[PDB]
């Protein structure tokens, strides 16, 4: 009927097109959402229609103004939403290509709200399912260079598969699921290096490095975090021992020389 | 070769 100013400030507004039924409830926090969503810019250029996008409530899968917006929807309605681009895609847009800073319209259909699921009472097959799609979730939001939320969904991923403690699981279940975690760890790690926490990232790379000893992409992240802290010692033979994989890589090259120049004080 | 800031 009326514009809703969500936040109070008019970046992120929402109008009820279609009502829900009149025995429908709002969906709380870590519920898996269906919406049907309508994505369009301020001058009505379209982006993509998503007829089934499926997401946990308040983990920020896709973008803020989803999680700030939907929990205001009841089970069945129909609403636009108007969000700023700090809610959205940001100061750098996206894959399905959307500006730098360009305000969205949001056509959503709220569809269904099923109770989020018990992590602990996961099968290894859905387990499996649930952690590749954080990290896909993840690895979206660290294309656009939104670390925070790329940070965020790799934690997601990995507490999926470390919480199974109450179920019994194959041993290819297992080793399955040991390579996913090693994976998310390393992307954590190239998150946690891009917003200079250094201390995170470290221990990201180290619990890599004691799965895979060989891993280049940790090996580098490792020496490059060391470089970057000041503890050229114990940097160079790290970033010696991931060139010695690869030695033709100008990126290992060019973070080598840098350190060797730099450690001239 | 291997792209260094690529995530898997």
């Amino acid at each position: 009927e009326e514009w809703l100013d969500i936040l109070g400030n008019g970046l992120l507004r929402k109008k009820t097109l279609v009502p829900g039924p009149p025995g429908s409830s709002r969906p709380v926090k870590g519920q898996v959402v269906t919406v049907h969503l309508q994505t369009s810019l301020e001058n009505g250029t379209r982006v993509q229609e998503e007829p089934e996008l499926v997401f946990t409530l308040g983990d920020c899968d896709v973008i803020q103004a989803l999680d700030l917006s939907v929990p205001l929807m009841d089970v069945g309605e129909t609403a636009m939403v108007t969000a700023d681009s700090k809610y959205c895609y940001g100061p750098q847009g996206r894959s399905p290509y959307i500006p730098p800073h360009a305000a969205l319209c949001l056509e959503v259909t709220l569809k269904t709200a099923v109770d989020g699921p018990d992590l602990e009472m996961l099968t290894g097959q859905e387990r499996v399912a649930l952690a590749n799609r954080k990290r896909e979730c993840g690895n979206a939001h660290y294309q656009r260079a939104d670390f925070v939320l790329a940070a965020n969904s790799y934690d997601l991923a990995i507490k999926a598969i470390t919480s199974s403690a109450k179920v019994d699981m194959t041993f290819e279940e297992e080793a399955q699921l040991l390579q996913l975690k090693v994976k998310c760890l390393n992307n954590l790690a190239a998150s946690q290096l891009k917003l200079d926490h250094y201390r995170a990232a470290l221990r990201s790379c180290s619990l890599v490095l004691e799965h895979q000893p060989d891993n280049i992409k940790a090996l580098f992240r490792k020496g490059k975090v060391l470089a970057q802290q000041g503890e050229y010692s114990e940097a160079i033979p790290i970033l010696r021992a991931a060139l010695k994989l690869e030695p033709s890589n100008k990126t290992i090259h060019a973070e080598l020389s840098k350190l060797v120049k730099k450690h001239a004080a | 070769d291997t792209e260094m800031e690529e995530v898997d």
